[PDB]
């Protein structure tokens, strides 16, 4: 029965040429006898071309291929929370099976113009510099771009860790579930990231999709689209999701591999012409929806590695064109001890103040010897996220001038000694700045009474 | 005293100048390598498309 | 066995036809019973018409069309175990030391599948080497990748031999060396040096297994030697439960052999000229070097950098995996500080307060700051003289120079050339000693008492020996 | 009979496609009816790709091709001494046939790890700049690299000419037989090179393997490997051979042509993938063998022509990575009258320092440092009196040293004549002599020691190392000369 079955004519370079499968759909998933899965990428008369989601050793000429009857799809639902899953949705943590709420295609279009809404509610990263100068909104695409060993992963991991104070609260609309797509990363780094999230309890609300460097290039290619289809469930059912891609440069490399092995002519930087389409249909899915759809949102934080610190490269420029901003982490600052190494100059969030908390826009007065202590204050330890009721005073004391009189090496100790005192004595103001979110001028004066006192007491 | 001063300011000035030259070399040493990679890639794209 | 016939010979590529319609799987090993030794071919593609395209591990000269070919029923299998110790193996697993067969009871395939996510180590940890500079300022990761930089005169081979001896004494773990695409004369130098040092002992218990591909071998051989050494290391891991070092020299030659094989197989070259499969080919190798509940394979990899460009795709993909770097410099040797590790250009991701601890991190940071400031004023020090400094900067320089010569260490392997007794220095002792130096508790001991002593307890005795003198 | 014979289907550029020849071996030599012969580099399922050692004009579609049953091989032996041969071993000097002591394939495996030995014997070039600062050992691979007309052929040829001091002696262990692989060179250049050799009587211990620019590309590809197979006879019979490839860049070009016309997929710089496996397979057949194998050797001096002095190129990078050192000849020093134009800063021998002659090592150890300091101070020189005395001394020494290391071509000097001069220089005795007269000094000095202190030269070369007493006698003779010079 050649209609639903086929036989391999050839196999090589991760691509398999199969006879039959007459009734096969384009982009359909197929199962070889060896259990290895494939995708029907190109259909020709009398032969079908199938990309292999696995090592080509598993396929031999003459072997039977069967239709699974379904486009490339991934399981979706809340049962995935706390799990690690491969690009195709098979569990790899060994904790057991996935209690899927349904299945959703990998390649699905982004929502159009009408369903969307303006991004107006913040993604609180816990990092002074981002929350204060380059805010990230729910529904935005914000690129973290940098060189190797520059803090890229730590920013997104802190954004994930900080949400626990809301994901625990009963208010369903403030919660932000997290997805982390490790493309090209070593299984060891991913296992350590998972243990870090678990020991900070951040795993209750995080999903990890891992297509490691030992994974065949098709799976690295596919993982982001399935991670997006997982976030799109929270989006489409009224819930808020955040997706970190670490990193798209290696997805691009994998797509270059898959293409060049299919004899697809190389373009610039040997990349195929459709790399822009590889990323655009991935990142456009990050959208903030209207109350007609249910007010969901998917926030995309793609990561890019820049060779030699050059942002003029092809893939970086493409993702800068797609995205709504960039956080450029510069190695010169990292070595100098400025961590996180936010280049506030090249960094920009083109939605900007709309998402920022009213408190911080009121306080900061567009922060973009005094400036040196301000920089020292923006420095932040890893895995040490701060709340907005804590960030507001820190920016307050530096913008209004209080900190200029304190020794430079001692600023890091003011931060610790001030917020403790403000907590030990003045929690009322913190509660107001937290609950109301916008400072009344009388609370502006209360904060002045607090700072002009503590600076003197330090 | 002016002769001594101008010699000293012609020793510190050229020091700054040489160090700025070093920084410019360290920039052009990245620009060069990028152009090298681009040239090789494109020459080989041309050869391959000729050979296809 | 299933018999086929050759149909094409184009350089190192050979097409074989299997009429029986029982074809060999990809990456399987066919062998032709030629004179002057049988030749192994590795299946790279299935082209159709029962024809398989393969890459030859040895020169294809003399092959006729219609020559008989046998399927070995699996990938290239190599011997494993104690028997491989003190012996030289080629990629296809034969002895080229001419001391006879490797009568191992087991043979394992080199194309193993790396451990699952569920089997990785959940947290990083340090492989204490016994060398002060590494263990303090750039510690090596257990199960990690370590890149060794530097050419001639900088003592690379003695560093490797000392790593082997220290691991074999402290951790009981054997070692494997793979020469991937390097010069044959240098491999003979390494073999004779190893015989003299004592890491190879033809009449006793050898510590290191040698796998030697070289430039004379076709690109298809160079592309696979590393997997053979990796399989020996993995066998010492999974069966014997050891922590096993795997030296690779040089990794860029693995990448280059892959590019050559890709070009020959007809694949479209990518960026600056490497194979499109670069990242995945590097990963299939590197991600097998990892720690598991049975043990750990730790890799020390020589990393050549084309045109000094740390951004050439090969360096970039290699560096993406490396967990540590160790730079051996002619300048530090000119100062007489063997083993010449630059304490400032060497780095490690595992030098974080979570992994090593604060007791360690504070000492390491303070030491690097001391040396960085000393270097940052290492010119005016000569112009204005050490007396013209501030007294604090003067004290920092006195600490810096003392530390700089305290990072020196005598190696037990080099005893037969240097005549000095060699020592281990444990991690506790190294950290405590450098803390004691940082606190100034031994300021009053002259600099030379720190040169090639070991720990601080020996700086004491050497100060007493200078006092006698 | 389509096993032993075949028919041509197509003839392109230096390439032919042949039906039949089923039983043909890869790399086998075949003869066309017209007499032209070629080698079968591509075996396909139904045709054979044969590269021609001659003009396409001699082959037509439908022509019969007959196989020889012989993989491409070259005659070997001592009978080749004094002959000029093509890449396949046919004599072109016009003299009679060669009394070969056998035949050996071109592509043959280099010797492995075990049978080799540390390079410990000197290849005396007779050029002061080399024997003293970048020494060559018997068994070494040493790259002569530099732009056109910079002295490469001259370095190699002076090394060849010098060995007549020994090749006429009876000690078979010190002789060094020579092979010159002229690849892509003009035929007239090879003719006048042969004449230069015959004038100095060097030919009786030299072999010239010539694949000139007008000869087909396959022969340029083959010639290095057949010269290697010739030298390997000496290597394997306990004798010592030197092979000079002039030059391998043109071999890489020949291989590129050969492969692109065969339509093999190219790589970087239009070169095929495995050019590294071409040059390594050629070069690291050079080796020093263990006693178990007769302790012979074969020494390789490959030449690479670098355009604009750039070593970033592909083939130069590969050869620099394959070889045990490099001798860098710079145009900037050549047209400033320095000859040989050896850049002491970039040149390096990673092996030969163990092989160097002790008499020379003792005296020249410091020449590296003095020259490295001169190479810095050279920029400041033109200023004048403003320079400190601790740098004026350097500027005085390095000038005499650079003027010493230069010498005229076809004048290679014995170690006994080299060590006294490096001694006079490093010990600063020449400082009292005007820089314009150093050549007059050297030529005079040799005559004095030869006429009034011969016992010391005799001892230097009989022992090879300077006793406590010989250094003193040399100081005395040097000073007594410089004073009265
Ligand atoms: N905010 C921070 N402050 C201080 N140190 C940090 C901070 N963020 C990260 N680090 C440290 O710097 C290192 C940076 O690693 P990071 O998480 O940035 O990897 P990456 O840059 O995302 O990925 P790769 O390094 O592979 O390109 C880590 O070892 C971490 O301990
Ligand atoms: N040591 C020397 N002293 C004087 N002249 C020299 C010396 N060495 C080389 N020359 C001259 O420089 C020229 C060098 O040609 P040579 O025989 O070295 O070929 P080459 O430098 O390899 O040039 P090509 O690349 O064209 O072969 C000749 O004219 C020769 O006379
Ligand atoms: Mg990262
Ligand atoms: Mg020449």
């Amino acid at each position: 029965n050649l209609n639903e079955t086929g036989r391999v004519l050839a196999v090589g370079d991760g691509i398999a040429r199969v006879f039959g499968l007459n009734n096969i759909q384009a982009e359909e998933l197929v199962e070889f006898s060896s259990g290895v899965k494939g995708m029907a990428l190109n259909l020709e008369p009398g032969q079908v071309g199938i990309v292999l989601f696995g090592s080509d050793r598993l396929v031999k000429e003459g072997e039977l291929v069967k239709r699974t009857g379904n486009i490339v799809d991934v399981p979706v639902g809340p049962g995935l929370l706390g799990r690690v899953v491969d690009a195709l949705g098979n569990p790899i943590d060994g904790k057991g099976p996935i209690d899927a709420a349904g299945r959703s295609r990998a390649q699905v279009k982004a929502p159009g113009i009408l369903p969307r809404r303006s991004v107006h509610e913040p993604v609180q990263t816990g990092l002074k510099a981002v929350d204060a100068l380059v805010p990230i909104g729910r529904g935005q695409r914000e690129l973290i771009i940098g060189d190797r060993q520059t803090g890229k992963t730590a920013v997104a991991l802190d954004t994930i860790l900080n949400q626990k104070r809301w994901n625990n609260g009963s208010d369903e609309s403030k919660k932000l579930y997290c997805v982390y797509v490790a493309v090209g990363q070593k299984r060891s780094t991913v296992a350590q990231l998972v243990q870090t999230l678990e020991q900070h309890d951040a795993m209750k609300y995080s999903i990890i999709v891992a297509a490691t460097a030992s994974e065949a290039a098709p799976l690295q290619y596919l993982a982001p689209f399935t991670a997006a289809s997982i976030g799109e469930w929270f989006r489409d059912n009224g819930k808020h999701a955040l997706i970190v891609y670490d990193d798209l440069s290696k997805q691009a490399v994998a797509y270059r591999q898959l293409s060049l092995l299919l004899r697809r002519p190389p373009g610039r930087e040997a990349y195929p012409g459709d790399v822009f389409y590889l990323h655009s249909r991935l990142l456009e899915r990050a959208a903030k929806l209207s109350e007609k759809e249910g007010s969901g949102s998917l926030t995309a934080l793609p990561v890019i590695e820049t060779q030699g610190g050059d942002v003029s490269a092809y893939i970086p420029t493409n993702v800068i064109s797609i995205t709504d901003g960039q956080i450029f982490l510069e190695a010169e600052l990292f070595y100098k001890g400025i961590r996180p190494a936010i280049n506030v100059g090249l960094s920009v969030s083109r939605v900007g103040s709309a998402a920022q908390v009213k408190a911080l826009k009121q306080v900061a007065g567009s922060l973009k010897v005094r400036g040196e202590r301000l920089t020292q204050l923006l420095k932040q330890n890893q895995y040490s996220p701060l709340a907005t009721e804590e960030q507001v005073p820190l920016i307050y004391a530096g913008v209004n001038g209080h900190l200029d009189g304190i020794e430079l090496s001692r600023i890091g100790e003011f931060e610790s000694s001030f917020l403790s005192y403000l907590k030990s004595n003045h929690n009322e103001l913190l509660t107001e700045i937290r609950e109301k979110g916008e400072l009344s001028k009388e609370l502006l004066a209360s904060l002045k009474s607090a700072t002009e006192s503590f600076v003197a007491t330090f | 005293q002016g002769y001594a001063a101008e010699i000293s300011a012609r020793r510190n000035a050229m020091d700054n100048a040489s160090k700025n030259a070093g920084d410019m070399i360290n920039r052009y040493s990245i620009l060069y390598n990028r152009t090298r990679q681009a040239v090789i890639t494109n020459e080989l794209v041309d050869i391959i498309t000729g050979a296809s | 066995p299933i018999t086929g016939k050759v149909t094409a010979v184009i350089g190192a590529i050979v097409d074989v036809h299997f009429e029986q319609s029982e074809l060999p799987a990809i990456l399987n090993a066919l062998e032709i019973k030629t004179p002057q030794g049988k030749l192994v071919l590795e299946v790279a593609q299935h082209l159709g018409e029962n024809t398989v395209r393969t890459i030859a591990m040895d020169g294809t000269e003399g092959l006729v069309r219609g020559e008989k070919v046998l399927d070995t029923g699996g990938p290239i299998s190599v011997p494993v175990g104690r028997e491989t110790l003190g012996r030289i193996i080629n990629v296809i697993g034969e002895p080229i030391d001419e001391r006879g067969p490797i009568k191992s009871k087991l043979r394992k395939p080199i194309h193993a599948d790396p451990p699952s996510f569920a089997e990785q180590s959940t947290s990083a940890e340090i492989l204490e080497t016994g060398i002060k500079v590494v263990d303090l300022l750039a510690p090596y990761a257990r199960g990690g990748k370590i890149g060794l930089f530097g050419g001639a005169g900088v003592g690379k081979t003695v560093f490797i031999q000392e790593l082997i001896n220290n691991i074999a004494k402290a951790h009981g773990g054997f070692s494997v060396f793979t020469g991937v695409g390097e010069r044959t004369r240098e491999g003979n130098d390494l073999y004779r040096e190893m015989k003299e040092t004592g890491v190879i002992n033809l009449e006793g218990e050898s510590k290191v297994a040698l796998v030697f591909g070289q430039m004379n071998e076709p690109p298809g051989a160079r592309a696979r030697v590393a997997l053979t050494g990796l399989t020996i290391a993995e066998y010492f891991r999974d069966e014997e439960g050891q922590d096993v070092l795997l030296f690779i020299d040089n990794i860029f030659r693995f990448t280059q052999a892959g590019s050559e094989v890709s070009a020959l197989l007809g694949r479209i070259p990518s960026a600056v000229g490497y194979q499109p499969t670069l990242a995945t080919d590097m990963g299939l190798l590197q991600e097998r070097i990892t720690t598991t509940k049975k043990g750990s394979v730790t890799s020390v990899q020589a990393v050549y950098v084309p045109a000094d460009d740390l951004t050439d795709p090969a360096p970039a993909t290699t560096f993406a995996h490396l967990d540590a770097t160790t730079v051996l410099s002619r300048g530090i040797s000119e100062l007489g500080i063997y083993p010449a590790v630059d304490p400032l250009d060497s780095k490690s991701r595992l030098l974080d307060a979570a992994v090593v601890g604060q007791e360690h991190y504070d000492v390491a940071s303070k030491v690097q700051e001391t040396l960085q400031t000393y270097k940052s004023l290492q010119d005016i020090i000569a112009i204005l003289g050490m007396d013209e400094l501030s007294e604090q900067d003067k004290l920092t320089v006195e600490r810096a120079r003392k530390i700089q010569r305290f990072l020196s260490q005598p190696f037990a392997v080099a005893e037969v050339f240097t005549g000095i007794p060699g020592k281990l220095v444990r991690l506790k002792d190294t950290v405590a000693s450098f803390k004691a130096v940082l606190e100034g508790k031994y300021d009053n001991i002259p600099e030379h008492a720190f040169y090639m002593v070991g720990g601080i307890e020996d700086v004491v005795a050497k100060a007493e020996k200078l006092a006698a003198e």
